[PDB]
């Protein structure tokens, strides 16, 4: 199934697949951990788990939720240099495009841009293609909510319910099993949603103090992570 | 901007991209050639008419200036380029001191570029061997031979290409200073020579002089067959 | 330490007891070996790695025990092994499980050498021409302590190479070996055995009893210069 | 940084270039597409399907106007699309401004197919995997071409690329001719790229384009909805 | 052995062998040893010649006017190394006006020298640099390596079969600290010949002295006016 | 780095270069081209190869390309380089006679092309042109010309000359009937046809599966002719009546 | 099975340089003596071919009035480093207006010999060392003097030495014949006996070469006429 | 280590390193025999085999500092 | 074989190997202690003497990188010089360029972009180096980052990095310093030093100590000569 340097660099094997970008796909699940995003009828939100080993650590500095623009929300998964590299290309390209254009750039065009960015690695054979994952949130005039997933392939799409890490597969069942039934979602239920999923596929019952969340709707655009008192409400009243 | 190094040195001591050029050289038609007292004769063998061919477009011998010419072995199409180079050399010398380019000066020129070649960053060597003859001012004429490696000698006789062992130990026996004193002996001594071992059965020769008075003179096969007619009558009734 | 056992063992000192021989191909390992087995006078066990490799599964550990059990049986001599870089090159086992049931072979041919009342008084001695793709296991000191090393002779072996290769000759008085082998600056005794009897066919050619100079000079040319192109050398002066 | 600069395809000793052949092979295992030319314009035709619920079929076309009157669908490998999108877009740009005409559909064939063949000789780069279909109407008469990732391009009267393409060509062959109409195109295309649909076929599962003398245009899900009916 | 080709790569043990096989080549100069005492510094250097009929090679250099070097190893890197001393030198005299202290001088060697050890394609230097200076803190004496990594030392030595130097400088090292010229040149030379067998010692012809001090530039001895430093040396013990 | 390089531009032991060696035998398949003159006028005939079903026949040309008012030539080999190498030589031409304001002839532009053709033989590791392709002209110099190139870059002049996958059949075929300085542009049509029928192993020689083009000269024209399919068949059936004829009379 | 230009040996040698050390001794051999009253250089043309012409083959330059150079290995990459020599000299002349020494033409042209590589700019070089060896000589401010320069870069003085193929018999029978009080026409002769012992042709007028510079005259190179008569007193 | 295939395998010898992996642990537990193993490359050996349970304590012997030369010399 | 001898090269499980060695190699240094206390923070290095020529203070391994900025090593020496110089150069650039003082999230994320920078391409190694930053702000506080050789930097209240990190991270568990004030804390630094790295791994050692905080008003510099006296005075009585 191989045909020369096919196993170590980007080119065609003779089955007509090249192994260098699968192996950014396996690359992404070391980390091992798991995000969830979730999209509502005026609100878009993002969960996601945070493991801190010990106590020495400075609990303030792992997070894993990072603001592009003051409208615009985002969250990575695999590695953490490289999704720090891109987090910051994010950010130049959004102030580039505000400047050079004279108004806020929408998320599905900064998505596009980041995975042409991204799709050079795997055409040139001289480097190496940024195993990590992208998921991007946001709100945009005439459209409500959006959300957007962006994988190192130079793939992106846009989602109504999403989830990225090692638990990908399970996830992804329970939240078509609940996307099937067509109810409205509100506020409170959606993040109730997002909760339990992530609940029930770890089936942990964790404490407020082991996630984050980041809510975005349609009364303030601006991107704001919630506080441990919120999250702790939102626990005590999801549990009857 | 491609950049690695091609010819390198062997566990032994060798350059083995030289050697293999060397090698290809031994690989071309044969070329003779010889000076005499007032003209200076060169000719090639091989000629291998296909009846198809069109005999000025296939030529090997080949006039750099107004009292130089040259003939080469090995690959055409490296030949093309060096023929050219030469050429401008030439005509750009007379914009300098008025006299006219020495086969000595054309020669240094050729030899330090094919040495040049092999020592630059990603290049492979040259595949020709040439034979450069003249008569410079004051009447000497002289002939030069080059070889891919980068080194040039004057010699009084020289065969190179396929089978040049043969010709050249004939050559050896055979050059005196009697064999020259006429002018159609010289050039019925080239075609014996061309004659010996490479077939070239008469009409697989092509033979030019030059007499040191004018431009290149290549001469039509009608007079060849004469020099053949008479040097067998020669061998015939000579015994 | 064979022949007279009486200074080592009232000085104190125990010899070492194997060595290994390593060289391009034709310098004279081979010839070396059989003038130690001619020498001596105790048994000689000779042995070709390419006799140890088996049909079926678990039969070269059998050979070498019975081996070593016969070598054992005796009072103390001599074991020969020829080519031993066929029989193990190192410990590779990647993927699929290939080429190592020679491995188990070499591990009790290593086994064999130490631990738990080694052989004794068995004398060993292995040569290689491509030493360099032997185990890391097998050549540390207490199996392999010595390591002569056979090189191409600089200036003088080869003038008393071409003393003894030719010293019954038909030959005049007046031939000077001295220029004969400045002529050679890297060749083997092969090589100069060749010129030698190269030059008697010359002489023997044409119809005379007495080989001259120009004999030699051009079977030089005809030997050395002419079949450089195979000459088999360069790329082992570099064990590749 | 600096490139490696060393072709990385050549030739093997048979005479053949090994990664055009992979190549080819990778594209052959993409998604089936359809093209047809009828006597007053042409169909594109594709299928696309997501591979669960989730996805939004409205966010990401198979089908990209290049101008008003170029339509282009493509058959293999994702990312690599939207480059050869850009640059076809950048080339009709350069056109127009050069010689203030739009530039006929032959042109910017010529030039794509350049750029893709230009993609294979240089340093440390690997081919294209996708292959291109182009429609278009220029000076009365309607045009149809198909690229391919060496650079060689032909001219077709009606062509099924991708998956089981073979069995779509026999299909055309016994159905196609040289007096037609639009709607009839559009019928027979979607019989044709019926052949390898699910169990069920759906208008979120099909993308259809058109270009006739008013210009290139993407049917509405409406339309296409209305279409699949009084079919099969 | 694949992981012993270049400087790029890194063995699984966590090391790198072109560094290491550089500093094997290093270890075929001959041997030189420096040392420093209250106010002044001293480095001693053992010559060789390839045969009876050639010249003796040449070790200690001429850096500047308070600064002095000894090379081991390949000459040509020597050279070169040098010349960038002598021109940074002369900039920092050029532009400042005032001698460049020798530290910031072998952090600016140290600096250049780390650059291609991670490039592709490249090679360590090969030297043995020691330097010997004086400067408003004293007299200071350094090592550099083709691992681009100095040292800071009081006594040092360095070259082929360097061990028994070493050995005889440390125990010895009280006394330096206050001895003056005459016998400090006396206990350089004891640990030189510490390293030489016992056929041949000093004849005058392979050693070469290089002093710098407070009031006294730096300053080369060479094979003529040695002699006086020769005479009154204590016979080799036998 | 060096680890993946193919070294695309060393010798070989034996002395010869492998990558021109391969791309020569890569010419030996796709296409059959052949070119004769001997009298005013020089043809070219060529072997169609897409003879599919479904094509639209655009262009009014296959393999015959312009490259200035008065030449024309013919490729056979990998397509994309055949477009590389044409457009390319196009403005050679065309700023030839934009400096001299004369129309170039044939040597020139072959020996230019050539020269690039070749530099990618002696340095800058990459794939060479796996083209080769026959030119036709006419100058005032020398009247009619006709010449073959070579992916390895060299030339020559010519009289009679195929270039496909059956080349040795047909330079026998015409060596054994070629008259010098006698065939007029009416028996060379007649030599091609009955050279092609023999080449291609398919019978009955369809009018479709074959390209003529012919260059004659006038006052001051050079019109260059792409005879169209109605004029085909009927030497087809000519050269078929004269082969059952003279197969009767033997 | 491929490595790089100038990678390290584990014993620390190199690979390029040592092949190109060992690529000289293939050469002919060159025997140069220094003496207080001159410097004298002398080696052998190995002619093959009766046609070849013997006076077309050169092994003795000069570099200036008063430097000639010897060459030793290969020949046709051996005149780039005298170009570089002839320029260097004509340009310390032009700027300082004074005759420049030996040592610092020695020390110029070395400078030039470690310089391949295959990543830093363009001209360069592929792999190669200059797989020559040289010996200069000359009189300078300070008497006459004789150098030798080798591939590795390392230059050093000698004061008898011989080189090519035949190196070690040479400089063994130069270590017992050489004295400070030795004059000129003696170190000739005994420079013609060693050629003619370590030859493999005989010794004529037309098979080697000489050339001896002294602090009176410049360069002087023998002709046919003048090396005949120290021939037969041989 | 095991391994997948299905052109050809080693399996004799897997079965027997199965067995003795079952004398270790295993259904029937086991008290009065202790167990020493030797090897120098752990890297291309069966996960199974470095269990907890199986093989309790790991010891790994580095190369002797100068102390340890000197007091081996 | 042959999936690690590159950077920018995956392996089949999706990691890259370079790394790996290169904090293999990391892993060999002596020991590096960094305690933030209530007002500033405290670095600690203990260092070994190789041989008595060596003069004292030689190859320092605490840096300053600033006026206010502290810095401690481990690893090879080369490439914490060069990182060192870089960082030197990136503050002076901020400054000059803005006005102010560059804050420590700032100056760490630059450094560790610029050590990820390296472990992309094939044409150049990774680092193997791993270091800790520290400074004290009167508006921002007490600031500690560890950046490793892979590129990732985190936030710390006490951090050891070298052979024994865990025996020193165990001991600095039992330590509390969110109350205490970093004048006596030196003590604690130097008994933690002291109960490592046993007699029988070397002969003898050196410690070296920082100091920065509100009690030297901002900047950073070498703790007072008598004061390091009381704490090794101090710390000897671990033999009880
Ligand atoms: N020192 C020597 N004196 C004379 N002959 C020698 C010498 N060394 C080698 N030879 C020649 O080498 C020839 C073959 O040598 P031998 O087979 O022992 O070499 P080798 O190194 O074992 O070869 P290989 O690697 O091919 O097995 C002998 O016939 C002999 O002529
Ligand atoms: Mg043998």
């Amino acid at each position: 199934s191989s045909a020369g340097f096919d196993r170590h660099i980007t080119i065609f094997s003779p089955e007509g697949r090249l192994y260098q970008v699968e192996y950014a796909f396996k690359a992404i699940n070391q980390g091992g951990l798991t995000s969830v995003a979730v999209r509502g009828k005026d609100c878009a939100v993002i969960v996601t788990q945070k493991k801190v080993p010990d106590k020495l650590l400075d609990s303030s500095t792992v997070t894993h939720l990072f603001k592009i623009t003051e409208n615009i929300g985002c969250v990575m998964t695999g590695m953490t240099a490289d999704s720090r590299s891109q987090v910051q290309r994010a950010r130049y390209e959004a102030a580039n495009w505000k400047y050079k254009y004279g108004y806020e750039i929408p998320v599905d065009m900064l998505c596009k841009r980041i995975a042409d960015i991204s799709q050079v690695y795997t055409q040139n054979a001289e480097m190496r293609p940024l195993g990590c994952c992208m998921i991007l949130i946001g709100i945009d005039e005439e459209q409500g909510p959006q959300v957007y997933k962006c994988d190192p392939a130079g793939y992106y799409c846009g989602f109504k319910a999403t989830a990225a890490g090692v638990k990908q597969t399970e996830s992804t069942s329970f939240l078509e099993k609940k996307v099937k039934k067509k109810f409205d979602w509100t506020f409170e239920q959606t993040v109730e949603t997002a909760i339990t999923c992530l609940s029930t596929v770890l089936s942990i019952d964790f404490k407020p103090s082991e996630i984050e969340v980041g809510v975005v709707t349609v009364e303030n655009p601006k991107f704001r992570i919630l506080t441990e008192a919120e999250i702790d409400a939102h626990l005590v009243a999801l549990a009857e | 901007s491609y950049d690695r190094a091609i010819t390198v040195f062997s566990p032994d001591g060798h350059l083995f991209q030289v050697e293999y050029a060397q090698e290809a050289v031994k690989k071309g038609s044969t070329a003779v050639g010889v000076r005499g007292r007032d003209i200076v004769v060169l000719g090639v063998e091989k000629k291998s008419v296909a009846k198809l061919q069109d005999e000025r477009t296939v030529r090997k011998i080949c006039a750099l200036d107004d009292n130089v010419c040259m003939a080469f072995a090995g690959l055409t199409a490296d030949a093309r380029i060096v023929i050219n180079r030469a050429r401008v050399e030439c005509q750009s010398h007379r914009l300098t001191v008025e006299d006219p380019v020495t086969v000595e000066y054309i020669t240094r020129y050729i030899a330090s570029l094919k040495q040049r070649y092999t020592q630059s960053n990603g290049r492979r060597p040259f595949g020709i061997s040439a034979l450069i003859v003249g008569f410079d001012f004051d009447g000497t004429p002289r002939l030069y031979q080059t070889d891919p490696s980068g080194t040039y000698h004057a010699w009084k006789a020289n065969a190179i290409g396929r089978g040049a062992k043969s010709v050249r130990e004939f050559l050896e026996k055979n050059y005196t200073d009697e064999a020259i004193e006429t002018d159609d002996l010289t050039i019925k001594l080239v075609i014996k020579a061309l004659l010996e071992v490479v077939q070239s059965g008469g009409k697989n020769i092509e033979l030019a002089v030059m007499r040191r008075d004018q431009s290149l003179k290549i001469l039509n096969p009608e007079e060849i067959e004469k020099y053949v007619a008479e040097i067998e009558k020669e061998k015939e009734e000579n015994e | 330490p064979l022949l007279h056992p009486e200074r080592f063992v009232n000085l104190g000192i125990e010899p070492p007891k194997g060595v290994l021989l390593f060289g391009p191909p034709g310098t004279g390992k081979t010839l070396c070996a059989r003038a130690v087995a001619n020498r001596t006078d105790a048994c000689f066990i000779r042995v070709i790695g390419s006799e140890l490799v088996q049909k079926y599964v678990g039969e070269g550990a059998r050979m070498v025990r019975e081996l070593f059990e016969m070598a054992r049986t005796k009072k103390a001599c001599l074991i020969f092994f020829d080519e031993i870089d066929a029989i193990g090159g190192a410990r590779f086992d990647d993927g699929a499980g290939g080429d190592n049931e020679v491995q188990r072979t070499m591990l009790e041919l290593i086994n064999q050498l130490d631990g738990f009342d080694p052989r004794g008084n068995i004398k060993v001695l292995m040569a290689t021409n491509r030493p360099d793709t032997l185990d890391p296991a097998l050549m540390r000191p207490g199996r392999l302590d010595r390591k002569i090393e056979f090189s191409l002779p600089d200036l003088e072996g080869r003038t008393h190479i071409f003393k003894i290769h030719a010293r019954s000759m038909s030959v005049e008085r007046d031939i000077r070996f001295e220029l004969l082998a400045r002529l050679c600056p890297n060749s083997t005794g092969a090589e100069i055995r060749s010129v030698c009897t190269e030059a008697g066919m010359f002489a023997i050619r044409a119809r005379r009893k007495i080989a001259t100079e120009k004999d030699f000079l051009e079977a030089v040319n005809k030997v050395i210069k002419s079949y450089a192109k195979f000459s088999a050398t360069p790329r082992y002066m570099t064990y590749n | 940084e600096r490139g490696y600069s060393f072709s990385l395809t050549t030739f093997s000793p048979s005479g053949k270039l090994v990664q055009i052949e992979y190549a080819l092979a990778a594209v052959a295992g993409g998604a089936p597409s359809v093209g047809i030319k009828a006597a007053n314009g042409v169909v594109l035709a594709t299928e696309k399907k997501q591979k669960s619920i989730l996805y939004d079929e409205r966010s990401v076309h198979k089908v990209e106007p290049i101008t008003k009157h170029i339509g282009l669908v493509y058959s293999g490998m994702g990312p690599d699309y939207r480059v050869l999108v850009h640059r076809a877009r950048k080339l009709a740009q350069q056109y127009y401004l050069v010689y203030q005409e739009p530039i006929p559909t032959a042109q910017l064939v010529q030039r794509v197919a350049s750029v893709m063949q230009e993609y294979t000789q240089s340093g440390g780069v690997r081919p294209f995997g996708v292959s291109l279909l182009i429609c278009g109407w220029n000076e009365g008469r309607p045009y149809l071409f198909q690229s391919d990732p060496s650079g060689a391009y032909f001219a077709w009267k009606a062509t099924a690329m991708g998956k089981n393409y073979v069995n779509g060509k026999t299909f055309l062959e016994k159905r196609y001719n040289e007096d037609l109409e639009l709607e009839d195109a559009i019928h027979t295309a979607i019989l044709t790229l019926k052949e390898s649909f699910e169990g069920q076929m759906t208008e979120d599962n099909i993308e259809v384009g058109i270009c006739n003398e008013a210009g290139f245009r993407r049917l509405t899900p409406t339309e296409v909805k209305d279409y699949l009916a009084a079919i099969a | 052995n694949q992981y012993d080709n270049d400087v790029t790569v890194w063995s699984p043990q966590g090391r790198i062998h072109q560094i290491e096989y550089a500093m094997e080549a290093v270890k075929q100069g001959s041997a030189t040893v420096g040392l420093k005492s209250k106010t002044h510094a001293v480095l001693v250097a053992l010559k060789r010649a390839q045969s009876e009929l050639a010249a003796h090679q040449k070790k200690i250099l001429h850096v500047d006017n308070h600064i002095g070097i000894s090379i081991a190893g390949l000459t040509a890197d020597a050279r070169l190394l040098c010349n960038f001393m002598r021109q940074e030198c002369l900039d920092s005299r050029f532009v400042f006006d005032r001698p460049l202290p020798v530290s910031r001088l072998v952090s600016l060697i140290g600096s250049k020298t780390q650059i291609p050890t991670q490039r592709y394609g490249r090679r360590p230097y090969g030297v043995g640099l020691l330097i010997a200076g004086y400067d408003d803190m004293g007299p200071h004496i350094f090592q550099t390596c083709p691992s681009a990594n100095y040292f800071d030392c009081r006594a040092m030595s360095i070259g082929a079969r360097s061990q028994s130097a070493r050995t005889y400088l440390e125990r010895h090292m009280s006394e330096f600290m206050e001895c003056n010229l005459n016998e400090l040149v006396k206990h350089g030379l004891r640990a030189l010949r510490e390293t030489l067998p016992a056929e041949q010692d000093l004849t005058t012809k392979n050693v070469s002295i290089g002093i710098v001090g407070k009031d006294l530039e730096f300053t080369i001895y060479d094979d003529d006016d040695v002699s006086p430093f020769l005479e009154g040396l204590e016979e080799r013990p036998q | 780095s060096r680890r993946y390089d193919s070294r695309t531009t060393i010798f070989s032991p034996e002395g010869r270069l492998y990558q021109v060696e391969y791309a020569m035998e890569a010419i030996g398949h796709a296409g059959t081209c052949l070119g004769i003159l001997a009298n005013d006028g020089v043809l070219l005939a060529a072997e169609r190869r897409n003879i599919h079903k479904l094509l639209d026949e655009v262009f009014f040309s296959e393999k015959i390309y312009k490259l200035n008012e008065d030449m024309a030539c013919s490729v056979a080999g990998i397509t994309s380089d055949a477009n590389v190498l044409t457009n390319e030589l196009r403005l050679i031409a065309q700023r030839y006679l934009l400096q001299y304001q004369e129309p170039i002839p044939c040597e020139q532009l072959v020996t230019a092309l050539c020269d690039i053709k070749q530099a990618y033989t002696q340095f800058g590791g990459k794939r060479p042109f796996g083209v080769s392709l026959l030119y036709i002209g006419w100058d005032k110099h020398y009247g009619f010309q006709l010449y073959q190139s070579d992916p390895s870059g060299n030339y020559g002049g010519w009289k009679a000359t195929c270039i496909g996958n059956n080349s040795a059949a047909a330079v026998s075929m015409l060596k054994q009937d070629y008259k010098e300085g006698e065939m007029t542009l009416k028996s060379a049509l007649a030599l091609a046809i009955k050279v092609l029928n023999k080449t291609m192993d398919v019978s009955k020689l369809s009018a479709e599966k074959v390209e003529i083009a012919t260059l004659t000269r006038e006052n001051g024209k050079t019109v260059i002719r792409v005879l169209k399919q109605k004029e085909v068949e009927q030497l087809i059936k000519k050269h078929e009546e004269e082969e059952a004829k003279a197969e009767r009379e033997k | 099975y491929d490595r790089g230009v100038n990678t390290f040996s584990p014993e620390g040698r190199l690979f390029q340089v040592e092949y190109a050390i060992e690529a000289i001794k293939l050469g002919s051999t060159a025997i140069g003596i220094q003496t207080s009253e001159g410097v004298c250089l002398a080696v052998e043309k190995r002619i093959t071919s009766p046609l070849m012409e013997p006076s077309s083959i050169e092994k003795i330059v000069e570099i200036d009035a008063h430097i000639g150079c010897a060459m030793s290995g290969l020949i046709a990459d051996a005149k780039t480093l005298i170009d570089k020599a002839r320029v260097e000299t004509q340009n310390h002349w032009f700027t300082y207006n004074e005759t420049m020494t030996v040592e610092s033409v020695t020390q110029a042209v070395s400078n030039l010999a470690l310089q391949f590589g295959e990543e830093d700019a363009d001209p360069g070089a592929m792999s190669r060392p200059f797989g020559v060896a040289l010996l200069f000589g000359g009189v300078d401010e300070k008497g006459p003097q004789l150098f030798h320069m080798d591939p590795s870069g390392t230059f050093v003085q000698c004061d008898a030495r011989a080189i090519g193929s035949a190196s070690e018999g040479a400089q063994s029978s130069l270590q017992e014949v050489y004295h400070k009080s030795m004059t000129l026409k003696e170190a000739i002769k005994s420079s013609l006996i060693i050629l003619k012992q370590v030859m493999e042709e005989k010794l004529n007028a037309t098979n080697i070469e000489l050339a001896t510079v002294q602090p009176g005259q410049n360069f002087h190179m023998f002709t046919k006429e003048e090396l005949e008569e120290v021939i037969k007193d041989i | 280590k095991r391994f997948d295939s299905e052109k050809a395998g080693d399996r004799e010898v897997q079965r027997t390193m199965l067995e003795l992996l079952n004398q270790l642990d295993g259904f029937q537990p086991n008290t009065q025999v202790k167990v020493i193993a030797a090897t120098n490359r752990v890297d291309i050996l069966d996960p199974a085999l470095l269990r907890s349970g199986r093989l309790d304590r790991k010891i790994e012997f580095p190369m002797p500092n100068e102390e340890a030369r000197a007091r081996i010399m | 074989t042959g999936y690690d001898l590159s950077a920018s090269t995956f392996s089949p499980d999706g990691r890259v190997f370079q790394v790996e060695y290169a904090m293999k190699a990391v892993e060999n240094s002596s020991t590096a202690i960094g305690i933030r206390c209530k007002d500033g923070v405290v670095f600690g290095v203990e260092k070994l003497v190789l041989s008595k020529l060596y003069e004292e203070g030689s190859n320092k391994r605490l840096f300053n990188v600033d006026r206010h900025v502290g810095m401690a090593v481990a690893g090879l020496l080369a490439d914490a010089r060069s990182l060192a110089d870089i960082a030197r150069e990136e503050a002076s650039n901020f400054r000059s360029n803005f006005g102010y003082n560059i804050p420590l999230k700032h100056l760490a994320d630059r450094v560790a972009m610029y050590v990820h920078a390296y472990t992309l391409y094939s044409a150049v190694r990774p680092f193997g180096c791993s270091f800790m930053l520290g400074s004290y702000s009167v508006n921002d506080g007490a600031q500690l980052y560890m950046i490793d050789p892979s590129g990732v930097s985190y936030g710390y209240w006490g951090c050891a990095i070298g052979k024994a990190r865990q025996a020193a991270k165990t001991e600095i568990e039992k330590l509390q310093m969110k109350e205490m004030t970093c004048r006596d804390i030196v003590k604690e630094v130097a008994k933690i030093i002291y109960i490592v790295h046993d007699e029988v791994k070397d002969k003898a050692f050196e410690l070296e100590l920082s100091w920065v905080g509100e009690l030297t008003n901002g900047r950073h510099e070498i703790v007072p000569k008598d004061i390091r006296e009381e704490a090794e005075k101090y710390a000897k009585e671990s033999l009880k």
